[PDB]
């Protein structure tokens, strides 16, 4: 367990542990919230050339492993070395985003990228229905705003990208002020960060991005009705917590108290979830999962479903929502305490696994916003003092009588009007 | 009439038969609703409902 960040004229940040392997990256404070409704998916293809078979074979001689990833407030570009080669995994970075960043963009690596995510994200939007949904959602919860933008970019801004476009962008946003260089592995901070100020030349320094408008939260619902498709797929959510909010682990609880379901794992019917009563006589779904999901500006704080039982979808909604309701008015000590214990491990498991490339973009993602990463052992501190009076004073803000975003696709015609669901946010009283 | 014109058995008896009609009217009113219900009601552009309905 550590965190070493230093400014020499770039910032390192890294966290060692005697594991195996080492991971080394750089880590941009921009992704796909940066980019525009028209040049939307440049990040993505920055990506895949990045990871071309060309740029890939280059690293696979020397025994390098490549990795890479997009993201809403951020992007990732990551070698993975045994652990010794801790130095060849920074030439192979310097090679690429000053030598190659120029030789990577020919014109039959590009053509030949280019037609291969397009490939990719049509493939996607033809069958991967759930993450399609969620990406929905966060296009007309965010709609005309920098979250909306989806990380894989549309088929039409994607097809019409040209050379200067992914040039444009580079040199806008893969700035020193917008980057993070990250270690992780196992290797030290003063082993990385003396082979960094070992060369200087400073690349395009003073230089700061561009400027934009805010995000922000529209009530509102996109509904993608496909009869053809065996089941629905729903997601629903309120506007949730920006990372470094307050109550950025009070929703990560309440969304851990509804956690999520499959009901074809016996031990899935089992857990301790109130909800779990209701929606089991009839089956009302195959599965579900609530989220918390943060970024700079904003959140989504909600739950995705599916389901085959097409003519009680609002039986579904209806039940969850009501669940919901409760974390303003009724929500059990008992119920607080087994989140706290689920959160901890689903925590743990996320801070460390057995693999640093998951590590450098969570270290990464969190240096870039906050300027250090908050331990996993003040984390526990922090979920632990979490009361059930902490989690109704977030519901009766963030719940409670608040706009939803809603985002559906395959049999919907029984997910009711928005109406029906946004008074659902709320119970009668006297 | 109950009798050579319209007397008081007459009125007597249209009292009685008028509290008694209405009722017979709501329950052909229950039938009227349950017709309805089977196929649903028309609309202004006298095709289809079943591809967009709200509750
Ligand atoms: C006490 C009398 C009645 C009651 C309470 C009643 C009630 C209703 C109700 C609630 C509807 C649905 C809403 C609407 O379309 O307005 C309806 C539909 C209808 N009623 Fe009546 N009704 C009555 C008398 C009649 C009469 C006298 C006729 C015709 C001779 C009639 C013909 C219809 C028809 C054809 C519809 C369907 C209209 C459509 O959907 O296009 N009703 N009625």
């Amino acid at each position: 367990a550590e965190v070493t960040q230093l400014s020499n004229g770039i910032v390192v940040a890294t966290e060692h542990n005697p594991a195996h392997t080492a991971s080394v990256g750089v880590v941009f404070g921009s992704g796909a919230a940066n980019e525009n409704p028209y040049n939307n998916g440049v990040s993505n293809l920055w990506k895949n050339i990045f990871l071309s078979k060309e740029n890939s074979a280059v690293a696979a001689k020397e025994g390098l492993a490549l990795s890479s990833n997009i993201s809403r407030d951020f992007q990732s570009y990551i070698v993975s070395s045994l652990p010794g080669s801790t130095d060849k995994s920074l030439d192979f970075l310097n090679q690429s985003f000053i030598q190659q960043k120029a030789n990577l963009l020919s014109s039959s690596n590009f053509e030949a990228t280019k037609k291969s995510v397009l490939k990719q994200v049509q493939d996607f939007e033809d069958n991967d229905h759930p993450n399609r949904v969620l990406e929905h959602l966060h296009s007309t919860a965010f709609q005309n705003t920098p979250l909306s933008l989806p990380t894989r970019g549309t088929l039409e801004s994607l097809e019409n990208l040209v050379v200067a476009d992914l040039e444009s962008f580079a040199n806008n946003h893969f700035l020193n002020s917008n980057a993070v260089v990250v270690g992780t592995g196992n290797i030290k901070h003063e082993d990385l960060v003396n082979s960094i100020e070992s060369k200087n030349l400073s690349l395009q320094t003073g230089t700061k991005p561009v400027l934009k408008k805010k995000a922000a939260f529209l009530g509102s619902e996109v509904r993608l009705r496909d009869d053809t498709l065996p089941k629905a797929w729903i997601s629903l959510a309120v506007e949730g917590e920006p990372v470094n909010s307050p109550n950025y682990f009070v929703a990560k609880l309440a969304a851990q108290i509804f956690g999520s379901y499959n009901a074809f794992e016996p031990a899935s019917r089992l857990q301790g979830i109130k909800l779990l009563d209701n929606i089991q006589e009839y089956q009302l779904c195959d599965n579900f999962n609530h989220f918390s999901l943060s970024y700079k500006d904003s959140g989504l704080w909600g739950f995705s479903t599916a389901t085959r039982n097409v003519t009680m979808i609002d039986d579904l909604i209806h039940f969850t929502l009501k669940q919901w309701n409760r974390l303003t008015i009724s929500v059990t000590d008992t119920e607080v305490e087994r989140a706290k214990s689920l959160l901890k491990l689903q925590l743990g498991q996320l801070y460390e696994s057995g693999n640093p490339v998951n590590d450098a973009n969570l270290l990464g993602a969190e240096v870039l916003i906050k300027g250090s990463k908050l331990s996993l052992g003040e984390a526990f501190k922090k979920i632990d003092a979490i009361t059930v009076k902490d989690v109704k004073a977030w519901a009766g803000k963030r719940l409670w009588d608040q706009d939803i975003a809603i985002a559906g696709t395959g049999q919907i015609e029984g997910l009711l009007d928005y109406m029906r669901i946004r008074s659902d946010m709320s119970m009668m009283r006297w | 009439w109950g009798g050579f014109s319209v007397s008081n058995p007459t009125i007597q008896r249209f009292f009685a038969l008028h509290y008694l009609v209405p009722f017979i009217i709501a329950a052909m009113v229950i039938m009227h609703l349950m017709a309805l219900h089977i196929h649903g009601s028309s609309n202004p552009l006298g095709i289809t409902g079943n591809l967009d309905r709200i509750p």
